[PDB]
């Protein structure tokens, strides 16, 4: 086998392998952007507007494609925030590459350098129309997090989706004292139980154990929960293990397995409520926090599906670290819980990117058109052999903005003509409406996004652009 | 480019359940490979084991799944919805609309058809459990499915199981009435009601009592050849004691006359012996008798579910006011009536063959969950197609009432008012009428009751193709039948208008 | 028109098989299925049970005829044409614009209105319960709708058969449900109709233990009936037989010897006159056996041993041990007689008692006309069902008499039902004309002579005399065909209500399924 | 009626076809035989002659047509669009479970309504004063839906003062009266001029004929002029009698043609002959200065009686003063292998020439076409003055009276009501087709129209709101002089309703014949 490419048909033939790729994604872009439908080898099919599922069930004939998807892999890993407006910026690159490549006999190498030229200018302007904001206020994320859910109906539940998450959000943070403010929400696991309402969920500071007791009729209330990390068989071993946790005289239990008859003489001797197993998981969320003390109350509630229980520490120190928790999602239906889970989902890294930069880029098209006026500026500056290829890029941030356009079916000349001055010289905050398809206020208007899901995304994209001009030869058909 | 091919091959999946909706509708026949005759109205089974061509099928049949805890009947509305709606592309959006466009205006609609299905709905009084009008629902409901034969009969059937099953709270439901009987016996007419428990099993030997009043129910290497006997008489003793325990402990209360009723009931084989010897005490015994069924037992005389032989206390065994045992085929019947204070009822249907009692078993399951929802909300919407026709009027002329983005919206508004109206002209269509005219009465029936400034819900009578009152007639929908249908109306719309491109590929 | 209208021609072919199938001049077939079984038969039923089912409606006319095998079964024809007949007058009602629903609406309607006309046919309203002599005139038409050769030599089977079961008890004396599977037929080949006997007790075709069951001639013996069958002792798992020396090699012959010693003469202890053993034993059990002179079953099947218990009247005992004096038997005669050249072991008795489930053995020359004589004993002993656990089945005219009064009363229920009905009721009344056509275009006559003959009995008008002949006088052919006349009370040729009053349900609900089907789905078949 | 749907759903594919063809917006479709002919045009009747079609229900959209090209010849997309309308009301309206018929009765009372307010919308115009004003706006519009722009300010002035060369005071107008056009290859296709004279397609096919002359005297022939033993002596003889046929008229013509005038041979002198030509007569013709052709044309002769009163001679035997004409200026051009002769300074010439140059065949297919359809639009234009204002403005305003209608025209309740919708909205697609064409949004046009003619409506003013497709927004038709013939909608709303009887008559589709 061979299936070496040489000469010009090395250079088309990985162009057009992500070429037309990047035309099927561009109903993916924006509130208004449409519903992808995918074709699996079982017939079935996923109506989802996540380009994540879209380029893995896709196959390509082309190899060249097949790392779009692992570049892709790469900004939700580290991201993950909005692939709406986020992952669509991966195939907008080697599209505008196309113009001029071999058409003027210029090697790749020399694309290279101007490649390497555009991420030193394009660093500046990201944190240059970045603005700080309040980093303790929690009403700033409220809206944040509905800028992304517009994809639904859910915006009448935002109320309590949008606190679901943000509850968690305070509780954890803290890995630090100084220097940043890193946190990990993978502890917080999101259970979707079909039926019921959101507002079934309970969510507070603390670390919230899901189990039941032992019996649901037993006392609510503990004064100090002080939490420690067939029937003759379970009744003399587990005796042996919740009883002997008494020797330091907590009035928390925690079990692996259930308690039986017996157990139940010793355990509740002690003035207190027992509590029964508990999930293995959550013994992880309180390793975290905390023999632990310093627990201020236990809660415990009763419905049909599964029980509740509340474990409040209250006071972490006496400095320490993050706290984790548990939530639980309630929807209204069955298909509509499965789908509204990406939205809440990735809410948890809507607000961990904003504790790790406080300043707001704006969104809403506005950070593609500042960066492409900048890279505009620089080009008749530097002239130089990098004229062609460095203007060129700044052709593929402005084509990024012109995808949202696609969306309403208009012209994007006439907005683009405007967003020239408006907003390079204007403010920052200028930028095309979603909704009604003009030039608006962007803060005003409520869209806006955390640096960090601009920085950590346009970076990366011009950094995987460098394969694509690595490519010289293709061999295929032997092993590995 | 490829926009237009989900719109043209999906089009022609509205044929499959069309003639499938309505009381004057027709039949449809569906047989599998395991030798299976399904012959029903029920969208469930004819979206389920049929082959479906278009990919689009897929959605459409899982979205029967909300359907079927809620509704089950009448979900053809499903796929004249969508059909309608790919019919509403050739025309809308080849004007060159964008697909979201019109969808904007099916979710604005969506709370419009809630503000107004408040307005058209009737409450009812659950609390006083009044039959007069659990009679009327429940023919209609029957009208759908089966014909008048078994509507008659199972009327009072389905009335009096749903009274059964009540509380101070007014707390029904279905998982407490469960098990249904299923067999070939007379006709399906001949379907008979038990406010008791119902057994399905009976006396084997023709010592055991046919008819008492009281029962108690009791729930359940070798050197040589000679040495391999010790074995074989060893493993006989281990069933002997459990036969020999049960003779001193039914004489707790009395074991010296046998002149009551005698039960045992257990789950896996027992000794053949048992017989003889439950034959001086006239106790009465079972072969292969089930276990689930055990648990409702609990709820008559008090009783208490027993495994094994070990424990028998008094409390397990009841008083029951009169138990009688008919046969019937192979297999006989223990029938528990004259109970003093019944928590459950068991449903006994009767029919001839397989494809009888296929619309008797789809009917059965359809018609008591149908009901169900009508005692948990008090809240009735008249049928016969009332609201979609009066909904599509409301929507029709709007202007400053509601219109949202102008010329936009207005282009979805018309397509939502006009989908609509091919349900009652589906109606029509198989009743072998003219919709043209049954549509254009119905039309002077509403603005001749909007006009005498009285409010009136006027129904669409099927058998002269003319208006009626659906309060008259009888036929009412629950609250919850139109509240989830209307609103997964929205959703299986916005599934294929929301839906871009579909590609040719996969991994051979 | 590519539905509704060609699953019509599917059964169309099934329906003019089952036009030269029905009544006594009916014609024979041939039935080979595909793993080799033969069946020759007049009767339609048998051959859509082994014939493969393709169309839908194909199955649901089997079902519907399985029906009748459970509850009548005789003539079962009658109303698979007449269902196939309303088909036919289905394409006039579809070419006519007829909805399926108002056509259903016509036979359900109709349904109901013809069991009320059945209380007007009502004749022979009383009859006897244990007279066997008025039961034997009854049940001798009944085997005209198979083959009527011989109708005195089947009666007499009968009689001898019904004589032994029968439980008398005159007057009240609360008698039981007639068991329909006691009485058994068993195919013997050769010999004449004549040559057929009866056995009181239960016939088997085996070889006789020691030499020939004897010794019974005294009577006076006990049998009991085992369910544990005789076999080698052994555990429930399979075991292994483990020695420890050399010693106990030659004591494992010897030890099942001892067992042989002890199980056969505590089993022989009683002397019981019959044993039965499901299972197989050893050579060594003649030494006990013979001695005492026990008869020994060996290896009957499953289904003739539950009927055995009410022959021999012993308690079926659930464990083999020492037969108990308490539940025994009673037992006198047991022989062995040879009739086709091998002997066979007959249980019958001679006087002295009688019990129930009895037996025949039919001699004849062709095995294949066995099988209609077969099914004539399942229909037979089906006639004498309907006048024991009811309270009567009554008689009405036969021979297609009965469906030509109706004529005339259907059409007199079209003229006052106006609308869609008068063209669904007056080709109703036209399904009823299929019935005297069918007898008469298997009898060969033209149906131009049949017609004024059919319209002359009952359609003109009944007399004011009493006991008119329009209703004692029906269509059969012997020598009267020139005419076409016959009276049926003196041939006392009738069938009972129960007859037709099954059937009507099944004509409207072989209408209601076959006429509502919009498409066919198949999946994968 | 199975089959009903079959013959619906083929035809259905036809509109596509010539919908990117309408309007003064549209654009073009190239159509490519194997014979070598490139012809690029937005008329019908080529592209649906050499083009094979799958449904046969296309052979009778191209028998509409033939009407439709006696009596207007241009802008006949129309007659599929309104069909295309139909085809995708059709299926719609008839599941409703109304009979096809009912539906094609009901166009036939709205045919009758629309001509009674055919009347009331058209203006009357008067052709007898000649208007230059009015003449320019409506060949503007009919040159924009066949060519561009460029050739669209060029033949403006040119088919304007061509129609104005034909008329009288009994509005006589004879279409064979001006009919030649001179197809050349010379320049760019843009540098085609108007001539008002007579133009000759032939010349000298010697380097010794008269290169410029001023009064020419032209003989016209027809039938061949080129003619086809006991010793030698014999052959000798019968070859040099070949020539004594020809040398016979050659005498005849050198002593009639100095008779009026001999002294002076400064004059032209045309010899004109349908077959080849004998080489002897050259010898006499170049000493006499007598100019000749090879290979000329016949039908081109007769436009010499409707100028100078010439006369086309068929044998020699008559020969007059009436044959020879006359001429106050000839120019000669030489281009490519035939010279071309032009006569102008003619005294009162009653018939226009119009001169066409261009680069290749393609490009000379494209005026050609254009001005054929378009002077025969024109032309039709002066036959009857009344004028209905153009733009689509009838189609709109028209479905405006239709949609409300009640106590007025009802008849049967729903059966007549469903012909009455469907009519009043067949129409409104060729405002959407107009502004698709042109690459904007035909329903956001089409609303700002709406609302113009409620704010006009409700004003009582009377007023015509037309498309403006170059701005995409609303215009006068009056204002931008687009007009339309009377024949040519009244025809064309009568023609599309007839052709539209075809298809939903037709029951069912059968197949019947030999193998």
């Amino acid at each position: 086998s061979q299936e070496r490419t040489t000469g010009r048909q090395a250079q088309i033939s990985n162009i057009t392998a992500a070429k037309a790729v990047a035309d099927v994604i561009r109903t993916c872009l924006g509130p208004k952007a449409m519903l992808k439908m995918l074709l699996d080898p079982m017939g079935g099919l996923v109506l989802t507007n996540d380009g994540h599922a879209i380029l893995r069930e896709i196959d390509v004939a082309h190899p060249a494609a097949k790392s779009m998807l692992e570049l892709s892999r790469t900004q939700d890993e580290e991201v993950g925030d909005g692939t709406t407006t986020v992952i669509i910026l991966a195939g907008e690159i080697l599209a505008q590459c196309a113009p001029y490549l071999i058409e003027k006999n210029i090697h790749p190498v020399i694309i290279i350098q101007a490649l390497k030229k555009a991420l030193t200018d394009a660093l500046e302007v990201i944190k240059q129309v970045s603005k700080p904001v309040d980093v303790e206020n929690d009403a700033a994320m409220k809206k944040l997090i509905q800028a992304s859910i517009g994809t639904k109906y859910v915006i009448h539940w935002s109320e309590k989706m949008c606190e679901l998450a943000l509850d968690a959000v305070k509780t954890v943070r803290k890995d630090l004292g100084q220097t940043f403010e890193i946190d990990i929400k993978r502890y917080v696991r999101v259970e979707k139980i079909p039926g019921g309402d959101v507002l079934d969920s309970r969510v507070l500071k603390g670390v919230l154990l899901n189990k039941d007791v032992v019996h649901p009729k037993m006392s609510r209330h503990i004064e100090n929960p002080r939490v420690v990390l067939i029937l003759q068989i379970e009744e003399e071993q587990v005796q042996l293990m919740c009883e002997q946790i008494l020797a330091v005289r907590p009035t928390l239990v925690i079990t692996e397995k259930g308690v039986s008859d017996l157990a139940q003489h010793y355990l509740l001797k002690g003035g207190c409520s027992v509590l029964r197993r508990v999930k293995k998981s959550d013994n992880n969320r309180i390793a975290r926090v905390t023999v632990g003390t310093n627990c201020g109350l236990f809660k415990v509630e009763m419905i049909g599906d599964e029980y509740f229980s509340f474990l409040d520490n209250c006071k972490e120190p006496l400095s320490g670290l993050q706290k984790a928790c548990t939530i639980m999602l309630r929807g209204g239906s069955k298909d509509i819980l499965n789908e509204i889970d990406r939205n809440l989902q990735d809410a948890m890294a809507v607000a961990r990117n904003v504790m790790l930069s406080p300043s707001l880029s704006p969104g809403g098209g506005a950070t593609e058109m500042a960066v492409s006026v900048k890279l505009a500026e620089k080009a008749k500056q530097l002239e130089g052999i990098q004229q062609w290829p460095y203007q060129a890029v700044a052709d593929a941030m402005e084509c990024i903005p012109r995808t949202l356009i696609q969306n309403a079916g208009g012209d994007p000349i006439r907005l683009l003509s405007q967003l020239r001055a408006k907003h390079a010289q204007g403010n920052f905050t200028t930028g095309i409406d979603g909704d009604k398809g003009k030039i608006v206020d962007m803060v005003s208007y409520g869209i806006w996004e955390p640096e960090v899901i601009k920085q950590q995304s346009v970076k990366t994209a011009i950094e995987s652009a460098c394969l694509l001009l690595r490519v010289d030869d293709i061999v295929s058909g032997v092993r590995k | 480019a490829a926009l237009k091919v989900n719109v043209t091959s999906a089009e022609g999946l509205q044929s499959v359940l069309e003639t499938n909706l309505g009381p004057k509708g027709t039949l449809k026949m569906l047989v599998d490979g395991a030798g299976n005759i399904k012959l029903t109205k029920d969208g469930k089974v004819l979206l389920t084991e049929m082959q479906i061509q278009s990919p689009t099928a897929v959605l459409i049949a899982r979205a029967a799944a909300a359907q079927d805890e809620i509704t089950g009947d009448g979900t053809t509305t499903v796929v004249c919805l969508v059909g309608e709606l790919l019919r509403q592309a050739h025309r809308f959006i080849q004007e060159g609309v964008h697909p979201r466009i019109i969808t904007d205006g099916f979710e604005i609609a969506r709370k419009e058809s809630m503000k107004f299905l408040d307005e058209f709905k009737i409450s009812k009084t659950n609390l006083s459990n009044d039959r007069e009008f659990l009679l009327q629902v429940a023919r209609s409901s029957l009208l759908t499915k089966v014909d008048a034969d078994l509507t008659e009969v199972l009327t009072p059937i389905v009335t009096d199981a749903v009274l059964s099953v009540y509380d101070a709270q007014a707390d029904n439901l279905d998982l407490h009435m469960v098990e249904i009987m299923q067999m070939q016996h007379l006709s399906p007419k001949d379907t008979t009601f038990i406010k008791g428990l119902v057994l399905d099993h009976g006396g084997r030997h023709p010592d055991m009592p046919t008819r008492v009043k009281n029962a108690y129910v009791l729930i359940l290497f070798y050197s040589s050849a000679d040495q391999r006997d010790k074995l074989a008489a060893s493993e006989r003793k281990f069933v002997d004691a459990k036969l020999k325990k049960i003779i001193d402990l039914k004489n707790e209360v009395c074991g010296m006359d046998p002149d009551k009723g005698f039960v045992i009931i257990n789950q896996k084989g027992i000794d053949p012996m048992s017989l003889d010897v439950f034959a001086k005490h006239n106790i009465l015994a079972l072969r292969r008798a089930k276990r689930r069924n055990m648990e409702r037992l609990q709820l008559v005389t008090g009783g208490e579910a027993q495994n094994s032989v070990e424990d028998l206390s008094p409390q397990i065994l009841g008083f029951s006011g009169l138990v009688y045992q008919e046969t019937i085929g192979e297999e006989k019947f223990t029938y528990v009536t004259e109970n003093t204070d019944p928590k459950s009822c068991t449903i006994l249907i009767k029919g001839s063959t397989h494809y009888a009692l296929a619309q008797t078993k789809d009917a059965v399951r359809d018609g008591l969950r149908a009901v169900a929802n009508v005692l948990k909300d008090k809240n009735i919407i008249p049928g016969a197609g009332a609201f979609y026709i009066a909904l599509s009027r409301y929507l029709r002329s709007a202007n400053m009432n509601k219109l949202g983005a102008k010329g936009k919206t207005k282009t979805g508004i018309e397509a939502f008012a006009e989908a609509l109206l091919v349900i009652p002209k589906t109606l029509v269509k198989n009743s072998g009428f003219d919709p043209l005219d049954v549509l254009a009465m119905v039309e002077d029936e509403l603005d001749d009751a909007q006009d005498s400034d009285e409010t009136r819900y006027v129904g669409v009578d099927l058998n002269i193709g003319d208006s009626c009152d659906p309060t008259i007639e009888g036929i009412w929908d629950s609250y919850r039948v139109l509240r989830n249908a209307i609103t997964g109306a929205t959703g299986i719309a916005s599934n294929l208008l929301l839906c871009d491109e579909l590609l040719r590929a996969g991994r051979s | 028109d590519g539905q509704i209208i060609k699953s019509i021609a599917a059964i169309r072919e099934l329906h003019q098989m089952c036009l030269t199938s029905m009544g006594p001049c009916g014609r024979n077939k041939i039935i080979v299925n595909h793993l080799g079984k033969i069946i020759i038969t007049n009767d339609a039923a048998t051959m859509l049970r082994e014939l493969d089912i393709v169309h839908p409606a194909v199955k649901v006319l089997v079902m519907a005829t399985e029906q009748q095998k459970i509850d009548m079964g005789d003539g079962t024809n009658l109303v698979m044409i007449l269902a196939g007949e309303l088909l036919n007058v289905s394409e006039k009602l579809i070419s006519m614009g007829l909805s399926a629903v108002e056509i259903i609406q016509g036979y359900n309607m109709a349904r109901k209105f013809t069991l009320k006309e059945l209380d007007e046919m009502v004749v022979g309203e009383i009859t006897d319960k244990n007279d066997k002599n008025e039961l034997l005139k009854m049940i001798k038409p009944v085997i005209s709708s198979k083959k009527y050769g011989s109708e005195d030599i089947l009666s007499e089977l009968v009689s001898e058969a019904v004589s032994h079961v029968l439980p008398v008890a005159q007057q009240a004396g609360e008698i039981p449900y007639f068991n329909v599977d006691s009485i058994r037929v068993v195919k013997i080949m050769g010999g004449s109709l004549s040559n057929s006997t009866v056995i009181k007790g239960m016939v088997f075709n085996r070889e006789p233990e020691g030499h020939v069951k004897s010794l019974s001639e005294d009577k006076k013996h006990k049998v009991a009936v085992f369910t544990c069958p005789l076999d080698i002792a052994n555990t429930e798992t399979k075991g292994t037989v483990l020695l420890h020396n050399a010693q106990e090699m030659l004591d494992f012959s010897k030890g099942e010897e001892k067992q042989i010693d002890a199980m056969m003469k505590e089993i022989a202890d009683m002397g019981v006159e019959c044993i039965v053993a499901g299972a197989g034993v050893g050579e060594l059990a003649l030494h006990y056996l013979n001695r005492y002179g026990i008869l020994v079953l060996k290896v009957p099947s499953k289904f003739e041993l539950r009927r055995l218990c009410r022959v021999c009247g012993a308690t079926p005992l659930p464990r083999l041990g020492a037969p108990t004096p308490e539940e025994l038997g009673l037992v006198e005669t047991v022989k062995t007689m040879e009739i086709g050249g091998d002997r066979v072991t007959v249980f019958k008795q001679e006087q002295g008692e009688i019990s129930r489930t009895s037996t025949i053995i039919l001699r004849g020359a062709t095995q294949n006309n066995l099988d209609d004589i077969e099914r004539a004993i399942d229909d037979g002993v089906a006639a004498v069902k309907g006048l024991m656990k009811p309270s009567g089945g009554k008689l009405l005219p036969g021979a297609g008499a009965t469906e030509i009064e109706l004529i005339s009363r259907i059409t007199k229920y079209g003229e006052r039902t106006p609308g869609l009905l008068q063209l669904a009721i007056k080709q109703f009344a036209v399904a009823f004309e299929v019935v005297p056509r069918t007898l008469a275009e298997t009898a060969g006559l033209d149906v131009n002579e049949v017609l004024p003959n059919l319209y002359a009995a009952h359609n003109v008008t009944e007399p004011g005399a009493v006991k008119t002949d329009h209703l004692y006088k029906g269509v059969d052919i012997d020598g009267e065909s020139d005419e076409g006349v016959k009276d049926i009370r003196e041939e006392n040729i009738y069938d009972m209500l129960a007859t037709k009053k099954f059937a009507i349900n099944v004509a409207t609900e072989a209408a209601t399924t076959v006429l509502s089907i919009d498409q066919i789905i198949m999946a994968k078949k």
